[PDB]
RNA sequence: UUGAGUGCAGAAGAGGAGAGUGGAAUUCCAUGUGUAGCGGUGAAAUGCGUAGAUAUAUGGAGGAACACCAGUGGCGAAGGCGGCUCUCUGGUCUGUAACUGACGCUGAGGCUCGAAAGCGUGGGGAGCAAACAGGAUUAGAUACCCUGGUAGUCCACGCCGUAAACGAUGAGUGCUAAGUGUUGGAGGGUUUCCGCCCUUCAGUGCUGCAGCAAACGCAUUAAGCACUCCGCCUGGGGAGU
């Protein structure tokens, strides 16, 4: 409703999950989906496909409202930032803009243990 | 083989002569290996004091990426 | 002999014109007091930044080169007012050679 | 410590003569007047460790040429030592 | 006057102490949107969530470490030192050859410094984490894996005085083929040389000849040739008891 038709996609997939948010330029939360919902569980939910299903269950959403173009955010360093994007421009958006935001720090936290397996 | 930058006589940074000081940065922000810009060895120092002291008068960017 | 100095601060745009340069005259002074040789001040240029600071994005760009002995406070004294100021953004005291 | 005004002003007051800048004599009363700005330091920074070491050698340098300044002449090590005030 | 030292002229540096200051990040808090999950694993579970979570946007708070430059680079006697600026302050190197005239070297007892863990007194506490709790795997698992978490890690002044504190290579000084890079210099030709070429001082790496080595290898930064001063050793256990 209200048909705002301009507004940002996030995106944030971990290497065991995925997850991607639409909303506007500020923005307020419209629509978001992800492979924790869509069914898939555990030891999937890190694949190049739940990816797919997750960018098309939100954006077949999304653009009812009323919604064109949008820009897209990229975090989390996994296995669906490929798919993801195509997968927005497979199902009729208009992916413009790409930037990757991940976050860095200049060396201020201590980091866990390694792992000894 | 790669000139030095300072062919043209210079001698004091200053600090403040952004032109003269934009060669070096990265075109996303960051600084410049010398191995890759082929600069000199004190050259190398005084050129990052100088950025450095820039990057909070405001003169110069810490992150442009937006 | 006597060192050598630079400095550079920011000061707002919402100043009015007389305010700045009552400002500047009182610095030069508290300069002065304390055994300063005031040589020159300047406006550098009136600029935006990279970034804001506080609530800004631009600010005027004022200069003052002064040369002073070592023990004399006439710094301690002008970074004691204007890190505690209003109308002052930054400033950077550097060693000049 | 000292800069070279007060270090070119002593080095006549003690100068055997002109141009005595060896002369046990004057490197003695330098290194003295060294030391006791050292010591100033010292006391204001009391944890300077990697300065104090360089006290330490200054003052046995001292040391050292005060005792071949004794075994070459007593008249001038006695007659110094009066001019100096020092040797607890 | 050659060793040592001082004068005069220059050069580099994450050498030290004190005083302020910057951005990025994680986390807690306030508010707007927002709907059912988030997070975790080899697989799962414990856990937080419909008293509205994760996500997302704006601002606030607080402590800690300093992304890129970063380099078999630099400095320090060793332990070690990397955000920025200021006040105090040590040491090293090249040139000149004013000046004193062997003032040197090493150095039992003594004194100083001395990573991390640890103790005392008073602060501070964001992340991380011995102990501890819960969840898992296992015949058993008071362990490895996961979710939490206390001292500690930080600051001031005291204390202890130990590491594979390592190049497992005491210190001073002189002599004995080469080649190859690299930090800081001083000279000479070409010269726009500030972009080459030649000579030399000081560190710093790799290859390699005599010689040495039980072999492995080391070789102007000797583990070669030699003098001076110190420390230490004499079968393995018992025991640094």
């Amino acid at each position: 409703k209200k048909n705002i038709e301009s507004g940002v996609a996030h995106i944030h997939s971990t290497f065991n999950n995925t997850i991607v948010m639409i909303t506007d330029t500020h923005g307020n939360a419209l629509a978001w989906s992800s492979a924790g919902s869509l069914g898939f569980k555990g030891s999937k939910k890190s694949t190049p496909f739940a990816a797919q299903m997750a960018a098309e269950a939100a954006t077949k959403v999304a653009m009812e409202h009323g919604l064109k173009t949008v820009d897209v955010t990229v975090k989390g360093p996994g296995s669906g930032r490929e798919a993801a994007i195509r997968s927005l421009q497979a199902t009729g958006l208009e992916v413009t803009a790409i930037r990757d935001v991940t976050p860095v720090p200049h060396n201020g936290c201590r980091p866990p243990k390694r792992r000894r397996v | 083989k790669v000139d030095y930058i300072a062919a043209n006589h210079i001698e004091y940074i200053d600090y403040k002569d952004t032109e003269l000081l934009k060669r070096f940065i990265s075109e996303r922000g960051k600084i410049l290996p010398r191995r890759v810009t082929g600069t000199g060895a004190k050259n190398q120092r005084k050129l990052t004091i100088a950025i450095k002291r820039a990057r909070i008068m405001g003169l110069l960017p810490f992150v442009s990426d937006e | 002999q006597d060192t050598k100095y630079e400095i550079m601060y920011i000061i707002r745009p919402n100043i009015d014109e007389e305010a700045k340069t009552a400002l500047v005259e009182r610095f030069d002074t508290i300069l002065k007091d304390n055994g300063a040789e005031v040589i020159e001040s300047k406006d550098w240029e009136k600029r935006r930044l990279a970034y804001e600071m506080n609530g800004f994005r631009e600010g005027i760009y004022h200069i003052v080169n002064v040369t002073s002995p070592s023990t004399a406070g006439a710094i301690n004294e002008f970074d004691r007012l204007a890190k505690i100021n209003d109308d002052i953004i930054r400033h950077m005291i550097v060693k000049v050679e | 410590a000292i800069s070279q005004e007060r270090k070119n002003e002593i080095i006549k007051e003690y100068a055997r003569h002109e141009g005595d800048t060896g002369s046990p004599e004057v490197q003695i009363a330098v290194l003295t007047e060294d030391i006791n700005q050292l010591n100033e330091h010292a006391r204001t920074h009391k944890k300077d460790h990697h300065s104090y070491r360089g006290l330490m050698k200054k003052i046995g340098h001292r040391r050292n040429l005060l005792a071949y300044l004794r075994k070459t002449d007593i008249q001038r090590y006695r007659e110094l030592i009066q001019r100096l005030g020092l040797r607890r």
